[PDB]
């Protein structure tokens, strides 16, 4: 057509004449790619090694992707694509062979030298030891991306695990640019391990002569620098993938001990912003599945630095949700363990941490009626667009449906008709349950069958709990009601259920009268709102 | 930002504090050092900076990056634009350059040619998230047809109705097809669910912004083949049908097999059709007769209790004491229940 009249007249100086020309065609058929097929062969076999030039065979490069930017067709150029990654394939040669790699990843989208490309990428892969030793790999990154592309898209099954025991003899042992350009080499490892954790947990086995699966992993987490933030996002995502199939879980209770998947992993503030709402989802999850193999100082430590997300105002609403999620599914092996007080004292920590939490849901109601922040200049990511109310809404709704269950696991935790109903508090411990009854009355404010709903929940919560110790916590608290009752006549429905047929009504009704009988005088001087509510 | 009357002393050695920190090692506070520096130089040797913003970056800086341009740009024609011509010859690094060619575009129409191709190239960034920005692409190719005012116009437009094909945001996109198209389509409206009713929706909007006659004729083989949202497709038909009435015998053939579909209606879409039919038309009154029949035993349905429909069939019989005023003692009874009805 006319891209031929425009390129063979064409056919430094003349190199830039055929590139701009190729472009403007690519810009605007099967003729004209075999005549350019043509011309690649005699454009590759001039000057094919590179050692990083400024200098046209950068553009011999440059016109060879424009040939791959624009599309025996694949015969020839399989060919020519094996021939060019054949010399300086295994060393620190150009970045040709990762347009090479991809113009073989667009050749076998559409056979044998697939086989010998992944006896290149074993051969490259054992001469990347020696190359390690003698720094003691840009290219081993794109062949890791392809080849498992190729894989996936004709068949896999027996080269596939041949390929698997070469990738079970990678790399696994290891100036400051130089060490960082070496660990950029590292950091192709760990997007190597990605292509050795996808084929060990998508759909079905392989060989498994491997035990240290585990060494090469909470290695690989600690010597990784916290430059490249992508690098460490996969690396999590690495082992979030890993940690979800049965056979690789086990294994994680050796010599880790559940005690190296802490957050001094997530280094760099670059990592600090978004990285720990995942690096917190990949261990809320595991410590969920396995529930077994807990010596009680780590029972400790995952009920520590799991509520310390949930007071965490800067991580996220919906990490927040699932981080106390996580307390709720966990009692079942803190309450199940030995009645050494030790089932109470850690109940008291998590009833503590939903405490804090409901304060911090009040701080911000008369603010809805520091929280500018958004008229700082460098915004460091994308702003939120979610609204106040509905989401304390949505908040206070699921934390109020996992306390529930967790006093439920306070009736049974009673100290030496015992472990039914009676229960021994200590007097650090009723001052906490003071500011759980304080601060779920107050986040009511928030407001009718929706909110009448939570008053049976907030009500049943305090009905099974041990009626000595109620007799202190309404009476204290009965001058706070009152005050909240005034302004809202919803909170009448909290006392009308403490005395509805229940355990309660014959000590909460002789509360109650004490109570108004001192308000009795002060009846016929206060205003409408105030007189309604006391003869309710 | 705010006290630019400080001193200028201390405006010397910002860019000792600013341009030191851009020679840091993360992708964070290597970026906000970029920001601080686009203030300064936005107050009063600016190559280097607005060089690398637009250069190849990872999706870490989304929203880090391109507040960096927009606070830069008023001041970059005051100090030229091949810069960003010279990295569309190098995807997902276009979008950085593709909203500094959105907001200030007062001086943007001068080499519109690479705009063009940057044209073809949304449309192939339009085969996520990123569709909204490939509609305010889209968005961005009606404010170059706005900026710079060929044939290219015309296939970027084919492009875009097959973008509207292959779907809110597009119903605002098609009144911007409506306007590119007032400043083949027949025939993908016979190669063409829903987005072919928009699509037909959008050939009646071309043909408003004779020749409608013999037009018509085609169009009624191809509402022969259409005959909810069809109701409310054949609305906007009809209005295009009955402005070519309004100025022959094909006329009277396509009121006849509407009222053929009147009769295959006795639902509900047949009486919202005879309202459109009655709507710029005199003569109804031989298929108000089996209507009023069936509009009876809607009345019928609806003294027994579809709330839109039987109001639509009380404006239908609102519509019908119209034109009636030999059924009357009928239909004045059915009134009479249905004012005595609750």
């Amino acid at each position: 057509v006319v891209q031929l009249d425009d390129f063979a007249t064409r056919l430094y100086q003349s190199k830039h004449s055929v590139l701009s020309e190729i472009c403007d065609s690519l810009e605007t058929y099967e003729y004209f790619l075999k005549s350019l097929i043509p011309l690649f062969i005699d454009v590759l076999k001039e000057v094919p090694v590179s050692f990083v030039a400024n200098s046209p065979e950068n553009k011999l490069r440059n016109i060879t992707l424009e040939i791959l930017h624009r599309i025996d067709a694949l015969q020839a150029y399989s060919n020519e694509i094996v021939d060019t990654l054949m010399d300086l394939l295994k060393v620190e040669n150009e970045l040709n062979g990762i347009l090479c790699m991809k113009a073989i990843t667009t050749l076998h989208k559409t056979q044998e030298k697939v086989h010998p490309f992944i006896d290149i990428v074993i051969e490259i892969y054992s001469n990347i030891p020696q190359v390690v030793e003698e720094q003691f790999s840009k290219q081993l990154a794109q062949a890791m991306f392809s080849f498992k592309t190729l894989a996936e898209s004709p068949i896999t099954m027996v080269s596939l695990y041949s390929s698997y025991k070469e990738l079970a003899a990678s790399s696994l042992g290891n100036n400051r640019a130089n060490y960082g350009e070496f660990i950029i080499g590292q950091v192709k490892a760990a997007s190597f391990l990605a292509y050795l954790f996808i084929r060990r947990q998508a759909q079905t086995f392989l060989e498994p002569y491997q035990q240290a699966i585990p060494d090469i992993i909470i290695r690989l987490l600690q010597d990784c620098p916290s430059e490249l933030s992508a690098a460490r996002k996969e690396l999590l995502h690495a082992t979030r993938h890993i940690l979800s199939t049965d056979f690789r879980k086990m294994f994680i209770p050796k010599i880790d001990l559940l005690f190296d998947l802490r957050v001094l992993i997530g280094e760099g503030f670059t990592a600090y912003e978004t990285l720990r709402p995942l690096a917190y989802s990949t261990v809320a999850d595991f410590i969920h599945n396995v529930r077994d193999h807990l010596t009680p100082a780590q029972l400790w430590k995952s009920v520590s630095i799991y509520c310390k997300n949930l007071q965490d105002d800067s991580l996220a609403l919906t990490v927040q949700i699932m981080s106390a999620k996580l307390l709720l599914n966990l009692i079942e092996k803190i309450m199940r363990s030995e009645s050494k007080t030790e089932s109470r004292q850690l109940l008291m920590v998590i009833i503590d941490a939903y405490t804090k939490r409901f304060k911090m849901l009040n701080s911000r109601y008369n603010g809805i009626m520091m929280s500018l922040q958004e008229y700082l200049p460098i915004q460091v990511s994308v702003p939120p667009e979610i609204d106040l109310l509905k989401d304390s809404r949505y908040l206070f709704k699921t934390l109020m449906t996992f306390l529930k269950t967790i006093m439920i696991g306070l009736k049974n935790s009673n100290p030496p008709n015992w472990n039914e109903t009676a229960r021994g508090f200590s007097n650090e411990d009723i001052n906490i349950l003071k500011s759980l009854f304080r601060e779920c009355i107050l986040a009511l404010r928030f407001f009718t069958k929706e909110e009448k709903d939570l008053m049976e929940i907030f009500a049943t919560m305090f009905i099974h709990i041990d009626p000595a110790s109620f007799n202190e916590i309404v009476r204290e608290e009965l001058p706070f009601m009152y005050k909240q009752m005034l302004d809202f006549a919803s909170l009448l429905h909290i006392p009308q259920f403490f005395l509805a047929s229940v355990i309660t009504s014959s000590s909460f009704s002789g509360i109650l009268i004490t109570f108004l009988k001192s308000k009795l005088v002060d009846l016929g001087e206060v205003n409408i709102i105030k007189s309604n509510i006391l003869i309710r | 930002k705010g006290a630019p009357t400080a001193l200028t002393d201390m405006r010397k050695d910002i860019i000792k504090f600013s341009w030191n920190y851009i020679k840091l090692d993360d992708n964070t506070s290597k970026q906000a050092a970029y920001v601080v520096t686009a203030y300064f130089i936005s107050r009063f040797l600016t190559t280097r900076i607005f060089v690398a913003l637009l250069r190849c970056h990872q999706i870490d800086t989304r929203y880090l990056v391109k507040q960096a341009l927009e606070l830069l740009a008023p001041v970059l024609s005051e100090r030229w634009l091949k810069w960003p011509r010279r990295v569309l010859s190098e995807t997902q690094v276009a979008n950085i350059y593709q909203l500094i060619v959105k907001f200030p575009d007062l001086f943007y129409p001068a080499r519109d040619h690479f705009i063009p191709n940057i044209i073809t190239a949304m449309g192939k960034l339009t085969v996520l998230e990123n569709q909204q920005l490939a509609i305010d692409l889209a968005e961005l190719i009606l404010k170059w047809e706005t900026k710079l005012p060929f044939a290219q116009r015309e296939a970027c437009v084919t492009f875009l109705i097959r973008y509207i094909c292959i779907s809110e945001l597009g119903k605002r996109a098609l009144n911007i097809l409506y306007e590119l198209l007032g400043p083949v389509k027949l025939q993908f409206f016979e190669r063409f669910l829903l987005g072919y009713c928009l699509n037909a929706l959008e050939v009646l909007a071309v043909a408003l912004k004779t020749w409608i006659i013999e037009n018509v004729s085609y169009l009624q083989k191809l509402l022969e083949k259409c005959l909810q949202d069809i109701q409310e497709i054949l609305q906007k038909v009809l209005g295009i049908i009955l402005e070519a009435i309004n100025k022959e015998d094909e006329p009277e053939e396509v009121t006849n097999f509407i009222s053929l579909i009147v009769n295959i209606i006795g639902v509900a879409a047949g009486v919202s059709l005879c309202w459109t039919l009655s709507l710029y038309r005199p003569n109804a009154l031989d298929s108000l007769l089996p209507s009023i029949m069936r509009t009876f035993n809607k009345l019928c349905r609806d003294h027994i209790a579809e709330f839109e429909a039987k109001v639509t069939t009380n404006l239908l019989e609102k519509i019908l004491n119209l034109c009636a005023a030999d059924q009357r003692r009928v239909f004045l009874s059915l009134l009479a229940q249905l004012i005595d009805r609750s």
